[PDB]
């Protein structure tokens, strides 16, 4: 399997939907090669449509754990999850691709089976847990909060020198 | 063949039977045959409720018609009556409320179900909560108890006996003999 | 076609069968025809019982229908009478209960299916035992015996013949001829 | 069979019910039963709307089949009114246009599914929006509002009760009993 | 029921409905219809067209019975008048075609699905061509616009507005008001 | 509704339509239809035909149904006359079968599906051989065409336009207005 | 519906149809006619048949009433008298027996299938076996021919042609026009 | 497996309909094969009828950011997606078999159910890539982007001498 | 596995419809058996009752591309597809097996659900395929072309004499 | 597992109906055990209720066409495809045990929908094959073509000495 | 796994429905066992409710061909086909645990569907099927031929020490 073999070089992919058993995965990588040497870089490759939250997190929490430095790649396309995982990377080691596409959107739900009071805590869950995200990745990037609040009600779709320009990637790399 | 022949004389008899979930259809059919029975500005309509509730929004306007009319209308509780039937058994004119000896009433909170992004389910959640708020206010009013008691008891599911129930204010009377029929 | 005008007929002549498993439109049929046929109050009903039974809200309204208006019931037992179905049997008025040769009668114990959460479940299973209890209380009213022994009785299937449902209580009378029914 | 009888005795007196979602049976039966009723070019039309919403062109089709009759057509909002059938609601007569007191109005913008080549699908998003900017228009046309708030306001979607409704300019009047209709 | 009534009702007044996907059900129902109602021979027939399209066969069915009765067949545009029905509509008598001023026509070439081997799949596509070039010769008659024009138009889909349907040459008039039509 | 009233009435003018695919049912209905005409020994019988075609057995009791009754039988062709729909076209009445502008005729062979043993296929394909040369010699004979040139001609699918149908020798004339039928 | 319309008339006339696989719905039916229509003990009965055969025992009672009323029974094949529908056929009254010029006959023996414990599967065999013998026996009476031969022949399937079926003592005549039948 | 030999022997194949997980398996061994001394060419081998194009994009800018030559071997068929890759092959590398075909046509989607603002969005970005695959069609090609745009609106069906005439190719070799 | 074992004995199997997953994987088996010394033959036995035609050509163009010969043996059952790939073998070295039966047919497809122009297109390509599949066939057969389109329009069955008499098999084999 | 030792022990197993993939497995197993010394029987055990008629007759004329000797062995039942395989073992080399059943009838077919062209010549290849297989299976039994023709009309099922008698198998081995 | 290990300890398990593929499984493993010393005996666990005959019968015909002892040891419950086995050990080695169940009755099929005449030979082949067995079971039990044709008319179900009495087992074993 060549993924071993990347496995050996450091590099670590993530192609398909962020669920539990993805998220799962990533991190127990992120942990075993922290468990090497320190000083080394960590190199992810990211083409995904998105996905669960709680994944989504906990992949972010690892990262941000983790001592070594992890770079990003944005490849392919980087949809909403992805976008924030994506632009998650170490400050001047977030990378894209010249033909990737980058997408931006508010999170998405179900609270739906339940009674007033169910229905009601769980959309302030909802609420609080859009809030939270846009924060972060108003850290993530320079523009306000507000500015972000602005961006992600609708569906936004940048390109690399697009993603260059707001923040969300830090260079563009054509060739090695 | 039969099963229409004698609801046909019953409602000539100007007798109306609600006995199956609350839906669009069935709400629609309480709404004309209250709009036909109206004919006669004089004469009183018997309703006899057995279903377990349904949708919201059909419950209000068979509410809203009964309340529209100028006939008085007498509502009869047999079997059961839970959820948005307790209300509809609730909403006859007063006086007028009945139950029969073993009818066995529940009171219920809403329930939806939504899905979108986090602005419509916000916007879903708030019109949920006003249509709770809207249901406890109605119930308040026609039972005679307080905001606070109403709004504490609907929380979970109770269980209302006919004596319970007519200690509670839900119906006015329980008859055991068609001498006390109105 | 054909057994839609059999039944009507049968109407005509004041009879009622009752021969599918009761549930809310069976018994709101039930009930519209006895209602129907309270129109003369001085003539009798005979109600034809063959059924495995069914929900028991649907069979509580059938026996406040038939407790609640003036004509007397008389209850025939052909084929199968059990669970709610006996109920239903046993309720007539006295004296003026048979049954077949070659009938069956079987007493039953409630049976339901819960769902939700820990505190939901313990409100519907306090709502089933009280079910129950009702239920054991009406038969023991209705057969004579002490609630004890209906109680200790109803705790498994029990079958029954036509002569020892007589013995028992649940019955007036076997019947084999024409002569049988006043 | 009871559905049919009471709904024709309706018509007899010039009511139309429209209580399920718009698509192409229902709107052909609206559009003949408006038809048929203009024989008489001096009696108005009463229409009961209870709806969800439905199809774009059906709607169209009954909206432009109102506007066509030389008589006037007064439209009630009882239960729910939303999508499309806000639109029907909003579009009767000046002056007629009433909801009951506890009525749920919602205001919506158009979706669509569509598949194909990219040339297809910009054929079918540029009418997609063409069809958008025309409700616009008549909703500002019919509500009296400025065609800039109702796209504002329609871009998500947007409850209103009865009085707030009234406020609005979606209906003109809200009744409580009899006297108020026409 | 109520639908068979009103439309029977409608049809006494020679008025014919085809609002739904041309099949061969409904085609075989219109031809019938055209053929009772030419027994009068000097009274116009209105035809009314709410439909997506459906069958070539069919529909050529529809459009050589209404080329074969002497009675002037007077086609109405409600709604959605797309694919074959547009052809339909334009199929007319000259000078009694018209629309209502929402409703919203379009132009589409024709589409099918073969199997089997090269040689009969060869067949079929001759087949094809030669029904879609027999199509583009029609409209073009009837539309009173070159073969070139309708060929290059009919590539891709082109959606036209009661307006520009009349200038290009679909139809003749567009209705406001029931004073315009005959 | 509408299509078994229109139906009748046009059954009352001695009109038969054959509009779905051939089978056993649609058969059993035209030959009970022909032999009710046939009470009538003087009048024709006009059967309108739009058919893919369908089974063999069915379409020839038809075809011996038409050949047995002392009424001449008059075939129109009205949209599609396929597969087994051709044969009963061309069975009619010399000097009266036609076909409208825009018809169109195709000629197939018959086809099969067997299972079973090696004897028992070997006995089902000498059968279906059998039919084969069976319809090739009907259609020679009532076309007036060579056995040898519709054997070879019908070993493909081959369209027919309504001229190229009246060349060939299918039908007699093709219809235009309505002053071709007597 | 028109089909059952013209079944009416047809059986008013003297006319009794056989059209689908032979069960014991169609053979009630088929009984129930026979039944009603010896009557009159004197005017004949005429059967026609177009069917691919069906269950046994069904067969057999349909054989059973049409050698037990007292009115002649004649039979007419038209397109397909296969399996226990030519053995029908055949039962006609002598001298009484027709076939339309492309009508097709097929013999066949009987199939089953078995399913149990080794001892049951030994009954079953045998009394299948049985049922060919007595069927074996029944076609040898009615056609003439002897027993082996008819064995020898319906080990596998023959088809026969109308001429064919005549020479083997299937039938009696072959119709062509109708001048042919009583 | 005679996958893996082939590796050793710097082979790569694609035969199956472009996805996801084709594509992160091709990016994959891409890259294994870059790590590897970046002085010999890879050979790819495509029989495929299309599929995905963000993962088609990914694998072409993978293609396009190794330092290696990557040649491109038409086989069977290579249709829509398929032909892109075929022609993203380094100038004088782009080889057919003379039995293979290759088709080319312009993307296919379906904008699922939403708002109008919802399907504004998808479609202007849906427009916005029709261009840039034309642009970048044109670019590997001598044609001109009016010619491509053209040729591109309904489907076109080339054989390998076609190829070589139109640009799609470089040369088509019948015998090693 | 013994396919690996017979793999050492470069003897290739065709047991199953041709599909692209098959025809990928005899191709990376002919590729691999052409990477070691070109000098030794291959031995290709089909038993399929055919299958896609693109995957066909694949094959096709795979065996005259490669040094090395293919010998092909018929085998239980050779009909469409794999006719043509058992009279594609090098001259003088197709055989069959004494009951093995050929079968030879014109293509057969279903034009899918598309506008007039799409099958119009389509159904040109599929003649043009036709003609080439006749010409191909032609050329490795003695008959002329006029001749195998009047043996293609419906199915012909032949024996193993009746193929060597033919041209299909250059040899009947009963014993080693 | 155990069929890898007993095929060490160049022993075959047919336990399964006969299909493409079985019949491609048992041929393969033949050639393999005759790539080893030539002077070595094979030993096959046959239980199976019948299968295709292709992949038979590839079984078979493998079996012929493999220069040592092969030992069938009846297994519990062998029905008309197996029935076939057994009796086609060399002479004086076919055996059954006590209790095992065989059977032969007649072939079986499903001739599809299609042209009264296409059925009429499916038909005669089935009486072809129909009139080959019984053939075959005279030529391996001491009863002449009118006898076997005879005897395949229905099911006949024959016991280990009923089959001995008839010419089915050459001798009942009870033990070792 | 365990399977393997107790393999080597000449441990044979039959734990399913009877079914081919399972009985070609016991006996490959019989065969094998076979094939090391001729001198030690083989061991059976017998825990299933039946099956299939023709399996049933492949196996205990191998058993009964088979040179060295197979003792049969009955444990859970052995019902119809298992029963047969069970009993078929040889005389003195066979036993059955303490709460083991064991159940005899007839044959049991469902002739499909299909013409007066193969109905008519599958009956037959029934009756002589039972018989066979009835013989069999009389054979290895020391009841006679009535007895247990009586016997076996429906469920005689028998518990251990019943089953030594009548002869289906020769000993019940508590502790090793």
């Amino acid at each position: 399997d060549p993924y071993a073999k990347l496995f050996e070089e450091r590099v670590i992919f993530l192609g398909v939907q962020i669920d539990d058993a993805s998220a799962n995965d990533v991190m127990a990588q992120l942990l075993c090669l922290e468990s090497m040497d320190p000083d080394r870089d960590i190199s992810v490759y990211i083409n995904s449509p998105g996905g669960s939250f709680t994944a989504l997190t906990a992949i972010y929490d690892t990262m941000q754990y983790v001592k070594p430095d992890v770079q990003t790649v944005c490849m392919g396309q980087a949809a909403a999850a992805a976008a924030v995982l994506l632009a998650a990377g170490t400050p001047g080691k977030r990378m894209a691709l010249p033909n990737a596409r980058v997408l931006i959107h508010q999170p998405y739900s179900e609270t739906g089976r339940g009674q007033v009071s169910d229905l009601e805590i769980a959309a302030n869950e909802i609420l609080r847990m859009r809030s939270q995200l846009e924060d972060m990745l108003a850290k993530h990037s320079t523009t306000p909060v507000e500015k972000i609040r602005e961006d992600i009600e609708r569906d936004k779709i940048l390109t690399a020198e697009d993603a260059l320009s707001y923040g969300l990637i830090d260079q563009v790399i054509s060739t090695r | 063949g039969l099963g229409d022949q004698v609801y046909n004389r019953l409602l000539n008899e100007r007798i109306i039977f609600l006995g199956q979930p609350v839906d669009d259809d069935i709400a629609n059919k309480i709404t004309a045959q209250l709009l036909l029975l109206a004919s006669d500005p004089e004469k009183d309509i018997y309703l006899y409720i057995n279903s377990p509730g349904g949708s919201i929004t059909a419950g209000m306007a068979i509410y809203d018609t009964m309340q529209y009319i100028k006939n008085d209308v007498v509502t009869i509780a047999m079997g059961l009556a839970a959820a948005m039937g307790q209300f509809l058994l609730s909403a006859g004119t007063p006086g007028k409320r009945f139950a029969l000896p073993n009818a066995e009433i529940l009171i219920h909170q809403p329930s939806a179900g939504l899905a979108g992004s986090a602005s419509d389910i916000k916007i879903h959640a708030e019109r949920l909560l006003h249509t709770k708020k809207r249901m406890a206010e109605l119930t308040s009013q026609h039972t005679g108890q307080t905001i606070e008691q109403i709004t504490r008891d609907s929380d979970r599911d109770r269980w209302f006996d006919a004596f319970e129930a007519k200690e509670y204010g839900l119906i006015d009377d329980v008859m055991t003999t068609a001498a006390g029929m109105p």
